């Protein structure tokens, strides 16, 4: 019995419903009337929430905006009324017979007025040099959409060497993205330098915001 | 009803390690009980499930070496993992599926052989010459550290703070965590709390 749901769902405006669609390649359907399809929630750095079972029994705590409908092998959820908090990843599931199978999950997106990324640039905390350790670091925080790049400049040089990139999932309370980028390297190598740019050429105004010291 | 796993943590390939899994609520000898396991790549995966009349069910990935077994009486779920191998490193979860499924928070299984490590908390504030004042951003990076699990918390009252996922260098972990408040309020002491519970550590430094 394998459940099948896109990875990603079509961009969602808030205060608007959004569908997440699901199938399994068996009937959910049992002859006591009961479909044995659930749902869960797996939100950014969050254990998974049950969200619906039984196909249309929702879980305490869960409100109302959420419903689940369908046949024995198609299904769908629907969200009413986004709010920024719905942001998270939603799987399919089936506990009809053993072995338990379950779907790849649905990315709810939500979709947002452009936002351009507020940097921060930092320099190696003392702590750090004192350690022999020098990385740069630089916040590119609640920026829309997810699409950016960010480039580093060691003394007017281009440099991607030691650069790490880290993204975080859709806010939510913002609907927005951020980034975080690390330039780490040795102290005597960050010595052998003065200035240090954090790049940031999101998809709008043409011009990079650019942040140094 | 509650479900509460534990036994997980820290094991060399080919170890062995026995999970539990306690309740509140539910009697464990009248379901299908399972245990259920994910790789932070996400998407849960089966990894056992033993019926009422005690009868036991495995995938072939863990076919001989996992062994699912239930105390009637004490009310309890075990998992005896046995020749552990990299690709069983995941959370595992103990679940009573049928009907409405309960889970438990989970337990960490990590199978490696390099050293666990406490993490290098550094803080991040604006040096000097830096555009502030209205709303500035604050951070700590922390690096250095093995056992992923680690967890970030700033004065416990934060709305604008930004975690950032893990990411593997060296065979140690590195993360940031960035928040941002008005210097209106930026004289008030802003701490950042980094918690590693497989280290046992607690690091806590308040920015300038």
């Amino acid at each position: 019995a394998a459940l099948t749901q896109s990875p990603v769902s079509n961009p969602v405006t808030l205060g608007t419903s959004a569908s997440i669609s699901c199938r399994s390649t068996k009937s959910l359907l049992h002859s006591n009337g009961i479909t044995y399809l659930y749902w869960y929630l797996q939100k950014p750095g969050q254990s998974p929430q049950l969200l619906i079972y039984q196909m249309s029994n929702l879980a305490s705590g869960v409100p109302n905006r959420f419903s689940s409908s369908g046949s024995g092998t198609d299904f769908t959820l629907r969200i009413n009324t986004v709010e920024a908090e719905d942001v998270g990843v939603y799987y399919c599931a089936q506990n009809l017979e053993l072995p338990p199978t379950f779907g790849a999950g649905t990315k709810l997106e939500l979709k947002r007025a452009d936002a351009a990324p507020t940097v921060s640039i930092f320099p190696p905390s003392s702590e750090q040099l004192t350690s022999g350790g020098a990385s740069v670091v630089c916040f590119l925080n609640n920026f829309y959409p997810k699409d950016i790049n960010v480039k580093w400049k060691i003394d007017g040089s281009e440099r991607q060497n030691g650069v790490l990139n880290s993204w975080t999932d859709q806010d939510s309370k913002d609907s927005t993205y951020s980034m975080s980028s690390t330039l780490t390297l040795t102290k005597d190598e960050y010595e052998r330098h003065n200035g240090y740019t954090c790049e940031a050429t999101h998809k709008t105004s043409t011009s990079p915001i650019v942040k140094s010291f | 009803a509650a479900l509460l796993e534990s036994g997980g943590g820290l094991v060399k390939p080919g170890g062995s390690l026995k999970l539990s899994c306690t309740a509140s609520g539910i009697t464990f000898s009248r379901y299908i009980m399972s245990w259920v396991r994910q790789i932070p790549e996400k998407r849960l995966e089966w990894v056992a499930s033993i019926s009422s009349g005690g009868i036991t069910y495995y995938p072939d990935s863990v076919a001989g070496r996992f062994t699912i077994s239930r105390d009637n009486v004490r009310n309890i779920l075990y998992l005896q993992m046995s020749s552990l191998r990299s690709e069983d490193t995941a959370l595992y979860y103990c679940a009573r599926g049928q009907g409405r499924p309960y889970w438990g928070q989970g337990t960490l299984v990590t199978v490696s052989a390099a050293k666990t490590t406490p993490p290098s908390v550094y803080p991040a504030a604006p040096g000097c010459g830096d555009t502030t004042g209205s709303s500035v951003t604050l951070g700590c990076l922390v690096k250095g550290y093995f056992p992923e699990s680690v967890t970030v918390t700033w004065n416990s009252g934060g709305s604008s703070v930004h975690t950032f996922p893990a990411l593997l260098q060296s065979g140690l972990y590195t993360m940031s965590s960035s928040v941002t408040v008005p210097s209106s309020t930026w004289p008030s002491t802003v701490t950042c709390s980094v918690a590693h519970p497989a280290s046992g550590t607690t690091v806590d430094k308040k920015l300038e």
